[PDB]
């Protein structure tokens, strides 16, 4: 069944599961042609496949060449996503394969279902949550690897850095979704908060800065304030 | 012209014969149905006046034997039986006709409705969907489930329709996931037509038989089967031209004959809107589209 606020802690039990977000797979800039018509130009994209318990992120980079000479690209993007997720599952040892894949957009259900027919015991689930995984390209080292890629490439990251040494998965996922929600709602301000202080650095082997526990509390409060303000503006409340 | 005599009519019942129906009162001197056109299958069906649930009935073909109906007070229903003594049967039928105790199959000469609804339906195929090999006729009722329904519980009493499942290995070639799911032509033409049904006539016969079971008995699984077989054709980009033309005629008469009051439960909105307006074959079912629009514009 669908994943929602009510069964939220299922994400952090010991059944292997993956979120799959396809929102950055097919990315375009829109521009005018010499004749004054509109055209798109694709840029590199990515599938965001995330184990919310461990933080492991399988970032499959989608090179613009995959679209060459293809029609109905937004529909193709969903099947390409499902093809690559299915290939990822096949590549994993049996004991690492997920028991559930949760797609962030319901239009991925049928493509993934069809690509996963060989895994009848892997449940493909939609979600009612409005997760901010589109903002993954606001994380500088993920954006940098996607844009620099010259060919299809699968790269492994831990999106929680070392946080799990000190906090639980539930708390780690809440921090991640807060940071991403903030980056989605007002990227410039969120990034200002994260990097204002030059003395706090990002480890060469990490995605986020090396905050102490106390600094994280301050950071998290600043992201909350950001998100609430932006909202009052959105709705004039 | 053939006859299905009735031993008696002990309980009040509405009797249908093909698309016709008559009311018979408790212990009314009714003794059967004559002038049944040879050359087609037929269905004789029943709904008791006391129990408007479980419509039931029998598919038969008078070229395959002499059949009659007899009420069974233990099992509480009108049962079809075969009379193997041909002299004894002719004698009974001649006496009942002489005494004019039989209704006449009420075919108008101009009317091809029943032919058009049963064009591809064969008794030999019905008896493979309804397995009861000791009888030459086949019982169907409102409640019988299909094999596909069972997979998702008595096998002897199931409808063994061909299983169609758009998200199945059978339907989807490895490496053609997107192609085969969006264009079902290879599942239609190779898997189903060439492989399982062998020809389009057998496919159309099962489709027509499923529709008739849905209409006459309100058999829900039959209704599912009918719509699935429609959707498989409409969702294929490559369909022989003769099949599309014939499908348009098949569906036209099915929609024409459907009771107006039953369109809500017997017609699936999604399948019809997709077949007539979104699918590859949206422009290939002109007669069917025209009667649907003029008779059920609400559904669409
Ligand atoms: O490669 C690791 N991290 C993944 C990328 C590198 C930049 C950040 O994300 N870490 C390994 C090196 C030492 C520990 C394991």
């Amino acid at each position: 069944g669908a994943m929602n606020s009510s069964n939220y802690a299922e994400l952090f039990n010991n059944d292997i599961k993956l979120f799959v977000d396809d929102t950055n797979v097919y990315r375009v800039t829109v521009h005018k042609t010499f004749e004054g018509n509109v055209a798109t130009k694709a840029i590199n994209g990515c599938i965001f496949t995330l184990n919310p318990k461990t933080g492991h992120l399988f970032l499959k980079i989608i090179h613009t060449s995959v679209w060459a000479g293809q029609k109905r690209l937004s529909q193709l993007a969903k099947w390409k996503t499902a093809e690559e997720v299915s290939a990822l599952v096949r590549s994993l040892p049996k004991e690492e394969q997920p028991k559930q894949i949760i797609v962030t957009r319901k239009a991925m259900l049928d493509p993934l279902e069809v690509h996963m027919l060989d895994f009848p015991n892997i449940a493909i689930r939609p979600t009612e949550l409005r997760l901010p995984f589109s903002a993954a390209m606001s994380i500088d080292k993920l954006s940098d690897v996607v844009m620099k890629a010259t060919e299809p490439q699968m790269v492994l990251f831990n999106i929680y850095d070392d946080w799990l040494d000190r906090i639980s998965s539930y708390t780690a996922f809440s921090r991640l979704t807060l940071l991403l929600r903030a980056l989605k709602t007002n990227e410039e301000s969120a990034k200002m908060i994260l990097l204002s202080d030059p003395t706090i650095t990002i480890k060469s082997y990490h995605l986020w800065p090396s905050f102490t526990d106390e600094q994280w509390i301050t950071i998290e409060s600043q992201m909350r304030d950001l998100i609430l303000t932006e909202y009052g503006r959105k709705y004039n409340v | 012209m053939n006859t299905v005599p009735f031993t008696s009519a002990p309980i009040e019942v509405t009797i249908g014969i093909d698309q016709y129906s008559f009311n018979v009162k408790e212990n009314q001197p009714f003794h059967g149905i004559k002038d049944i056109p040879i050359g087609h299958v037929h269905v004789i069906h029943f709904q008791h006046a006391d129990n408007s649930s479980m419509r039931y009935g029998y598919w038969f073909d008078c070229r395959m034997g002499n059949f009659y109906i007899q009420y069974d007070p233990k099992d509480g229903l009108y049962k079809m039986m075969e009379e193997r003594d041909g002299a004894k049967f002719e004698n009974i039928v001649h006496n009942f006709k002489e005494r004019q105790m039989m209704v006449s199959y009420p075919k108008i000469d101009e009317d091809d409705t029943w032919y058009n609804l049963t064009e591809f339906v064969q008794m030999d195929k019905i008896r493979k969907i309804v397995r009861k090999d000791e009888n030459q006729f086949s019982y169907v009722d409102s409640s019988m489930t299909t094999v596909q329904e069972n997979e998702l519980s008595d096998p002897a009493h199931s409808l063994n329709y061909t299983v169609i499942n758009f998200k199945s290995r059978e339907a989807i070639r490895p490496g053609h996931e997107m192609e085969d799911f969006l264009d079902k032509s290879y599942y239609l033409n190779t898997v189903m037509l060439q492989g399982i049904f062998k020809n389009s006539s057998n496919y159309f016969g099962e489709l027509q038989f499923a529709f008739l079971n849905a209409m006459f008995f309100g058999n829900y699984g039959s209704s599912l089967q009918w719509h699935a077989m429609i959707e498989l054709i409409c969702s294929s980009a490559t369909v022989p031209k003769h099949m599309l033309d014939k499908l348009d005629e098949i569906l036209y008469y099915q929609i024409k004959t459907l009771p107006e009051q039953y369109s809500d439960i017997l017609l699936n909105e999604r399948v019809w809107n997709i077949c007539l307006y979104s699918s590859f074959q949206k422009n290939s079912l002109h007669n069917t589209e025209k009667i649907m629009e003029n008779k059920y514009p609400e559904l669409l």
